[PDB]
């Protein structure tokens, strides 16, 4: 339900 | 938030969203108290009855938000956690006594029109303002009803309730580290926190210096916006000695 | 912080949000 956040923050 | 309204832009620039990395979902509210410290409820991070035990790397904080679900490019800032600190006498077994936790950010956050810290109360501000009938303000992205979810941050203003009325509303044991807020059945107006508002701030605007202070943390309630029930909030000033100890030493 | 609790888009501009007066009126 949430817009995907930038990959940068999931590193 | 039940029976609140949409927040204005920049109305609660200390509001923080606790966000799970995988699956990507909202976990809780929280608040910004400096460029590197975020305050929340302990039960947002640790609650064994529900098999909840989050570690730093499980979590992100999202600061400066308005929309619940959108990625607010050029506005919100997303920060990783360095360390979690839960109150050593947090009572998850019984009544959520001392429901408070701090999170230190890996890097300090830049302030902006949308990102700004709230004050923590001194003894005199707390004594002056924590009085039955005086109203504070709760903000969050939690459910709109007990039994759905909002598009943007919600806001509700609620009166502090006399401690005997809080006690007489529940079988759960209340402590001095809690206060309760909400309207009485006869008072007409409604409103409450709900699931997902956990850990967000109960704030008051001092009439002495026109600054916003965080008096409470969204902690517990039986249902949401039920007649004769009230929301319970962690008493921030009562636990400020622990807050200062963590920040001074970490 | 030294300017804690002062919102950029409200107190810092001397603008009032739509319901803060409800809080003030309760502080009796
Ligand atoms: N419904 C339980 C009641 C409870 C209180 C103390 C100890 C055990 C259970 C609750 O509120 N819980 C169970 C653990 C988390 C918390 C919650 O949902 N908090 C969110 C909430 C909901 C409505 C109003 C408020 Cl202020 C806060
Ligand atoms: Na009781
Ligand atoms: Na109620």
């Amino acid at each position: 339900d949430f817009e995907e956040i930038p990959e940068e923050y999931l590193q | 938030i039940v029976e609140g309204s949409d927040a204005e832009i920049g109305m609660s620039p200390w509001q923080v969203m606790l966000f799970r990395k995988s699956p990507q979902e909202l976990l809780c509210g929280a608040s910004l108290i400096s460029d590197r410290w975020v305050l929340t409820a302990a039960h947002c991070l640790l609650y064994p009855p529900w098999d909840k035990n989050f570690t730093e790397n499980d979590l992100l904080v999202r600061i400066g938000k308005h929309s619940r679900t959108r990625y607010e490019r050029n506005i919100e800032k997303i920060s990783m956690l360095e360390k979690i600190y839960i109150h050593p006498r947090y009572n998850w077994r019984e009544n959520l006594d001392r429901d408070i936790a701090l999170m230190k950010l890996k890097k300090p956050v830049a302030f902006s029109d949308y990102i700004h810290p709230v004050c923590l109360p001194d003894r005199e501000t707390a004594a002056s303002l924590l009085q039955a009938g005086y109203k504070g303000r709760v903000t969050g992205w939690g459910n709109l009803k007990e039994t759905g979810q909002p598009s943007v941050l919600q806001v509700v203003n609620l009166p502090i309730v006399e401690r005997p009325v809080c006690k007489d509303s529940t079988r759960i044991r209340i402590t001095d580290n809690m206060f309760c807020a909400g309207y009485k059945p006869d008072e007409g107006k409604r409103g409450d926190s709900c699931e997902g508002d956990s850990g967000g701030p109960f704030v008051m605007k001092s009439p002495f210096n026109n600054r916003w202070y965080q008096m409470g943390i969204v902690s517990w309630g039986e249902g949401c916006d039920r007649d004769g029930k009230y929301g319970f909030y962690t008493h921030v000033f009562r636990l400020k000695k622990w807050i200062q100890k963590v920040i001074d030493q970490f | 912080e030294a300017d804690c609790g002062l919102r950029p888009l409200f107190e810092k501009k001397s603008l009032e949000d739509k319901t803060e007066r409800e809080l003030l009126e309760s502080y009796i």
